[PDB]
């Protein structure tokens, strides 16, 4: 999965051409502009990140009581 | 215009003809890379080091097989490449990790010199300035031959060193043992 | 259906192919290459894709090989391998009088009775695995040229390597070179089908493994 | 010119019915030239090296440590090849392997117009002799090899297929 993006060698995806291709006839322009947003503002980043990490910690707590991974912990 | 060694294709652009052993053999364009902290200067510093280690490793295998170990070592065995290495480590591992720390001090400093030697172009690739004998205060045409003989023997030693390691771990016999075995089977 | 069809940019509706006179000639075929009778009933030469993409991907840089050029380069390599493989398959079987085998017990008749079981027998031993690495080195050192010609930086003909150690063709008229080249192709074509014959029969339910395989 | 050269003698002259000297370039003909020169010298030594010892010439002493020259009392001369030990059969090839180098590493190769394979170990200078008399000798050298290339093939075919050669099948070999 760490080969899906383009850096210095031609091969790979640019994040900008991905998002800008996604536009339906209900969404209008779709995802245009979300790059400038997510590469010029630290607040927009935390808003995703904290929502994800917080959801992850909830997900983590549900999986450790049902499938206990350590020995003698259950 | 055309590679001397691959005469059907163009000679790579940075292979000037100045380094010893340059016959224009680089079909994949590896001399062209200038990213991730490596290039033709780093690749040549790599190659000369691979040369040197492999030239010492071939003689080091042939020494303790033809004549046995140094005085102070015992319990000699079948192959001298692996079988003696784990054996000595178990016997007295002090001299072997003395060297691993001494190599580690030399390598950390030679790695700084390679990065400092490319920023300011005044360190020749491979050159540590080790010439105590003075071969190099002589003829420039005679010293250019010594540069090419180091590369030519070092390239051949890389196949021989990687040879003797792998067929040592495969047949579990000595390197001269493997040569006489192959002589017997293809007796022809 | 209302765009301009793709049948027109690759079919040339003016002339007809020498082989199969009822089909029109493919656009990239000429009389230029050796061994050419205009034979392409499936219009493969006409596919507008860059087949150098398999070696190097198209996203590396601007670049394009002609489709016809990559085909000729394939067909020569398919010819060369099959001329040696058919010849080498029979020679180790004793089809030319002498059962030609490498010195040593491992490649003798008692361990391998005929060539049909030489691939599976040598694969386990390792001699097969060694030849895979030895070809691998050559292929890598010879397939980078396809890239150069695709960047327009080379004027080398397909399948052309300066391999003429006995100097067959130094100073030969283009008529002499073209005729010789046609021999590489015509004998190569017959040997591609010869090896496909021998490998097929020798693997059905009957069929022997003698010099004649019927 | 194929007729004016060492190897074109009286009873045939230029012998090339299928036109093989024209088949390549001048560098091609020089390769075939010193091939036949080398094919001759191997076959002259093998034809002669066969007659002798088929008659029991028998080096005195031991060939190697236990495989001494009993190889002539019984086995045919086509045999006594595997009877020679491996270290004995090895030196032979490597003296040859070394002799094939000076042959190739001359100042001018032979297909570029250089000299043909000269004597590797004792290099007596051979430059001086009358080149009229030199041309007669290179006809003698090749014709004896032409006859020996046929003769060593006769000696193999007699050892494989009995009765394949009439006035030669009644010979113990
Ligand atoms: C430069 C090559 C060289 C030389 C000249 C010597 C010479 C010697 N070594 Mg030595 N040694 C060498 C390489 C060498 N070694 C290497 C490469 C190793 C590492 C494996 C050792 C490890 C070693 C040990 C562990 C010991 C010696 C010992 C000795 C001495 C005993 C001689 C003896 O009794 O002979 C018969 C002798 C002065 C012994 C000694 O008493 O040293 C004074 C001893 O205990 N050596
Ligand atoms: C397509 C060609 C081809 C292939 C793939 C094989 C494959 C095989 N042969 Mg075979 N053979 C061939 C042609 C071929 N043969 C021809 C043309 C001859 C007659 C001249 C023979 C004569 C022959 C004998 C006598 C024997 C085999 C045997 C074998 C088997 C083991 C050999 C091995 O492991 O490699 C070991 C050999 C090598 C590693 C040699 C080096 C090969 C190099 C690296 C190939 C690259 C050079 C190539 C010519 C191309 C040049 C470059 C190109 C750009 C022009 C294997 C099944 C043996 C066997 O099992 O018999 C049943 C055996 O005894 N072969
Ligand atoms: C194709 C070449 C050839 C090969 C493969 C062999 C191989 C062999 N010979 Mg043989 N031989 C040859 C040529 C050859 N010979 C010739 C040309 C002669 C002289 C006429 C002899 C005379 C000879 C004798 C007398 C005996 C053998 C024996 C043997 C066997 C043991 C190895 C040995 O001592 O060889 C030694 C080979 C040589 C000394 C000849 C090669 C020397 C090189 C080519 C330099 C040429 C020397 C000289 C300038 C030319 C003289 C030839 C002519 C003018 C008389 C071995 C199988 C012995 C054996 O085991 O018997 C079965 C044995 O008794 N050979
Ligand atoms: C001048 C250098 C020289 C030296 C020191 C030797 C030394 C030896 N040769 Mg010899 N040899 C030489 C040159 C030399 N050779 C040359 C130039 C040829 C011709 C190519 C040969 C051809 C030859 C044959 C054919 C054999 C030997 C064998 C032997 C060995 C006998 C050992 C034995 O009986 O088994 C202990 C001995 C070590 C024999 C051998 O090693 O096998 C037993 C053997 O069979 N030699
Ligand atoms: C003293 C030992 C000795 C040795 C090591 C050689 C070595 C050699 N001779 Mg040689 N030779 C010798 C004595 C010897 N000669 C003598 C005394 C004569 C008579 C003057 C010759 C006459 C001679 C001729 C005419 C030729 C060689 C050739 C060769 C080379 C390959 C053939 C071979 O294996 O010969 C092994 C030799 C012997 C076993 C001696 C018996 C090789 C480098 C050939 C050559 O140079 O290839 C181009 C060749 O054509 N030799
Ligand atoms: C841990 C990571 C492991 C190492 C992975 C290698 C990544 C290093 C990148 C730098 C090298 C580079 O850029 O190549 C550069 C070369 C191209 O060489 C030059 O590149 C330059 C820019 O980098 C320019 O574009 C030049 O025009 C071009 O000639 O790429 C290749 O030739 C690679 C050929 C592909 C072969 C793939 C077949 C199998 C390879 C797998 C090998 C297994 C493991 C590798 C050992
Ligand atoms: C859930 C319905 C659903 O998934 O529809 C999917 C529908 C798809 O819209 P588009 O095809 O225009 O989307 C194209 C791009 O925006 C995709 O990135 O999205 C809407 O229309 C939003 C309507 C809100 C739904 C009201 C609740
Ligand atoms: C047991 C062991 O250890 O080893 C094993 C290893 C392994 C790998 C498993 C084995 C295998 C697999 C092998 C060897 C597979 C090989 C397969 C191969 C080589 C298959 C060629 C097909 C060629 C065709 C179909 C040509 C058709 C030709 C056609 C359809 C035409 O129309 C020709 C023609 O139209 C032209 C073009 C125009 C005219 O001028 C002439 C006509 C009109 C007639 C073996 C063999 O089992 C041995
Ligand atoms: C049996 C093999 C056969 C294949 C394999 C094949 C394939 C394609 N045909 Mg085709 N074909 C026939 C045979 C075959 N066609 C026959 C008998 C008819 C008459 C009934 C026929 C009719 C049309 C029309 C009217 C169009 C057309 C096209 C393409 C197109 C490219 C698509 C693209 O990549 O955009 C592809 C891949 C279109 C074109 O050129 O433009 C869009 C177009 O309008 N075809
Ligand atoms: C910080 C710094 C730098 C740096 C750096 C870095 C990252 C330096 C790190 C260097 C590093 C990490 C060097 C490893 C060597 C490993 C070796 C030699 C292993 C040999 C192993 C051998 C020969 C064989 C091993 C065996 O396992 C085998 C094969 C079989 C097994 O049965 C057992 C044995 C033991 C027999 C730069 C780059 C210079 C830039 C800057 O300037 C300064
Ligand atoms: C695969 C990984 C490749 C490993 C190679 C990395 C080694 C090179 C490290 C970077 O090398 C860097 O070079 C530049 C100038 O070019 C120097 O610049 C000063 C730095 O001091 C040095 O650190
Ligand atoms: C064992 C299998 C049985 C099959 C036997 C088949 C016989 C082989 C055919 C013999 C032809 C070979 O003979 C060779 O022919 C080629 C091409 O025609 C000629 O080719 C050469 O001369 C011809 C003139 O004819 C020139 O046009 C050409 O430029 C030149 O390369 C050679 O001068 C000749 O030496």
């Amino acid at each position: 999965a760490g080969h899906m993006y383009r850096t210095n060698w031609g091969i790979g995806h640019s994040m900008k051409e991905i998002l800008e291709a996604h536009k339906g006839p209900f969404t209008g322009e779709g995802h245009k502009g979300l790059y400038e947003i997510l590469t010029t503002s630290w607040h927009a980043q935390l808003a995703i990140n904290l929502a994800m990490i917080g959801s992850l910690s909830i997900i983590v707590a549900h999986h450790m009581y049902a499938m206990p991974p350590y020995p003698y912990i259950a | 215009e055309k590679s001397q060694s691959l005469p059907f294709m163009n000679r790579p652009a940075l292979l000037d003809g100045s380094m010893a052993g340059d016959v224009g053999f680089d079909p994949l364009g590896l001399s062209n890379i200038d990213d991730v902290g490596i290039d033709l200067y780093w690749l040549r510093e790599a190659e000369v080091k691979h040369c040197r280690v492999a030239m010492l490793a071939v003689v080091g295998i042939l020494q303790v097989e033809i004549f046995g170990p140094a005085p102070g070592c015992e319990m000699a065995t079948d192959k001298c490449q692996m079988d003696a290495f784990w054996q000595l480590w178990g016997a007295h591992p002090q001299y072997i990790a003395f060297g691993l720390i001494m190599i580690m001090m030399i390598e950390m400093i030679s790695g700084i010199a390679t990065t400092q030697g490319r920023e300011s172009g005044e360190r020749a690739p491979g050159d540590f300035g080790l010439d105590p004998l003075g071969y190099g205060k002589g003829d420039a045409a005679g010293f250019a031959r010594l540069q090419a003989q180091e590369i030519a023997n070092g390239r051949l030693a890389m196949f021989a060193a990687a040879g003797e390691i792998v067929q040592g771990c495969t047949t579990h016999q000595g390197a001269l043992e493997n040569l006489m075995t192959a002589l017997r089977d293809n007796s022809f | 259906a209302m765009p301009e069809r793709l049948w027109d940019s690759m079919v040339d509706k003016t002339q007809r192919s020498k082989a199969v006179p009822f089909l029109p000639r493919a656009v990239n075929l000429d009389g230029s290459l050796p061994g050419d009778v205009g034979f392409d009933p499936f219009y493969l030469s006409s596919i507008p894709k860059d087949f150098s993409g398999f070696i190097q991907p198209p996203q590396w840089e601007e670049k394009g090989i002609p489709t016809l050029y990559w085909m000729r380069e394939a067909e020569l390599k398919h010819s060369r391998v099959a001329m040696l493989a058919w010849f080498g398959w029979l020679a180790t079987d004793g089809a030319f009088g002498v059962t030609l085998r490498f010195p040593g017990e491992i490649y003798s008749v008692e361990n391998i009775p005929t060539a049909y079981e030489a691939h599976n027998a040598l694969v386990s031993q390792g001699s097969m695995g060694f030849l895979l690495l030895a070809v691998g080195f050559i292929e890598f050192c010879t397939g980078a040229v396809l890239v150069e010609v695709a960047k327009g930086d080379s004027d080398r003909e397909a399948g052309d390597f300066k391999l003429d150690p006995l100097s067959f063709l130094k100073g030969k008229s283009e008529e002499e070179i073209k005729r010789m080249k046609t021999r590489e192709i015509a004998n190569g074509r017959l040997a591609m089908l010869a090896f496909g014959g021998v490998a097929t029969q020798t693997a059905l339910e009957g069929g022997n493994h003698a010099f004649p395989y019927f | 010119k194929v007729d004016e050269m060492p190897g074109a003698t009286a009873p045939l002259g230029k012998f090339d019915p299928l036109n093989l000297a024209t088949l390549g370039s001048e560098s091609t003909l020089a390769w075939f030239r010193a091939a036949e020169l080398k094919h001759s010298r191997v076959a002259m030594l093998a034809t002669t090296g066969y007659l002798v010892q088929a008659a029991g010439i028998h080096f005195p002493g031991m060939l190697s440590s236990d495989v001494s020259f009993e190889s002539l009392s019984a086995m045919k001369p086509l045999d006594a090849w595997d009877a020679v030990p491996e270290g004995g059969k090895n030196q032979i090839y490597f003296t040859i392997f070394l002799a094939e180098f000076i042959t190739e590493c001359k100042g001018t190769h032979y297909t570029k117009g250089g000299p043909l394979p000269t004597i590797v170990f004792p290099p007596i200078d051979f430059s001086t002799v009358n080149p009229e008399q030199l041309k007669t000798r290179q006809n003698r050298e090749l014709n004896n090899g032409r006859l020996a290339m046929i003769a060593i093939m006769s000696f193999v075919a007699a050892a494989n297929i009995p009765g394949s050669v009439p006035a030669l099948a009644g010979n113990p070999m």
